[PDB]
């Protein structure tokens, strides 16, 4: 996936 | 005399910095008159992002559902709205350090600025280059969401709006008319960043940087014609220079007397013979983020 650099951060789902 | 990765001055954009948190998720916006702009990725959660209709999300929302602050400060959202991938909120007061600004859409090959920031407080400032794949190598973190880039021709000229990092640890981002540079999507998916390429124009920029600095070993006597030295060029993963790309360099052309030609046969040289471990400006690789405009002003 990819990452979003919120906060916080969406990650990865990845995992 | 000398040559550096030189960033405009920041201080028009870092009074516009304020802090947006939507329930959990946190980033940062760009307060310009009475409107916060940031990446509408804020309105979402985690589980969200496998597949998200940000429409019904903005639905949902209320505006005491934001909460923005610039320093101390905080800021009352009295509308929300969307424009593309990017979040309008309107609030009630107006930025009184609005600078005067405008939003531009770059070409893949312009160098910008970029004001990294977190939690609304600005951290740094480095130049960037649009790499021709529309991502740019950044340097970001958790909670830099929202930072952007600039530059200042005392008009600010926004261009860029930090949203995501794509695998390869490269970034991906938008306008600040929400639409994203490239084929980018601000939802969780497989996304590629393509092959890459050198700019060329870019690297012949830095070259003309280097003989104005002194640096001239790389100079040959022979010349070329455009076709024969873009025939050369493709060859290596380089952009093909265009005849927009040669009126550019005539700044450079004109204050060194070597003309467009006479460098890239000097570039064909160094393509297919390497450097032989020199150093052109104390670097052992050819440069190509620097625009033909970013070295006349560190050598004007």
């Amino acid at each position: 996936x990819v990452t979003f650099h919120t906060x916080x951060p969406f990650l990865x789902p990845x995992g | 005399s000398g040559f550096r990765k030189m960033a405009f001055p920041s201080g028009k954009v870092e009074g516009c910095m304020v802090q947006v948190t939507c329930g959990t998720t946190t980033l940062n916006g760009l307060w310009l008159d009475d409107v916060v702009y940031c990446p509408r990725h804020v309105i979402c959660t985690s589980e969200d992002m496998l597949n998200p209709n940000y429409e019904d999300l903005l639905i949902r929302k209320s505006n005491h559902n934001f909460l923005v602050q610039a320093g101390n400060v905080q800021l009352r959202v009295i509308g929300h709205s969307m424009q593309n991938c990017v979040l309008k909120l309107k609030v009630d007061t107006a930025n009184p350090k609005t600078p005067k600004y405008k939003f531009v859409r770059i070409q893949p090959g312009q160098t910008f600025s970029v004001l990294a920031c977190y939690n609304g407080s600005p951290s740094g400032v480095y130049q960037c280059a649009m790499r021709p794949n529309f991502t740019i190598k950044g340097s970001f973190l958790n909670g830099s969401c929202g930072s952007v880039g600039f530059n200042i021709d005392d008009c600010v000229s926004f261009c860029y709006m930090h949203h995501m990092e794509l695998p390869t640890g490269v970034h991906a981002g938008t306008d600040l008319e929400g639409n994203f540079y490239g084929p980018f999507v601000d939802r969780q998916t497989a996304q590629a960043a393509g092959t890459d390429t050198t700019i060329t124009v870019n690297v012949l920029a830095w070259l003309y940087a280097a003989v104005i600095n002194g640096d001239r070993w790389f100079l040959n006597r022979f010349t070329t014609t455009l076709n024969d030295f873009n025939l050369v060029a493709m060859k290596y993963n380089y952009e093909p220079l265009t005849q927009d790309h040669v009126d550019i360099l005539g700044p450079l052309s004109a204050q060194t007397g070597i003309a467009v030609l006479d460098m890239c046969a000097s570039l064909k040289e160094l393509l297919q013979n390497g450097m032989n471990g020199r150093t052109i400006l104390g670097s052992a690789l050819l440069e190509d983020e620097f625009t033909p405009f970013d070295v006349v002003r560190q050598c004007s």
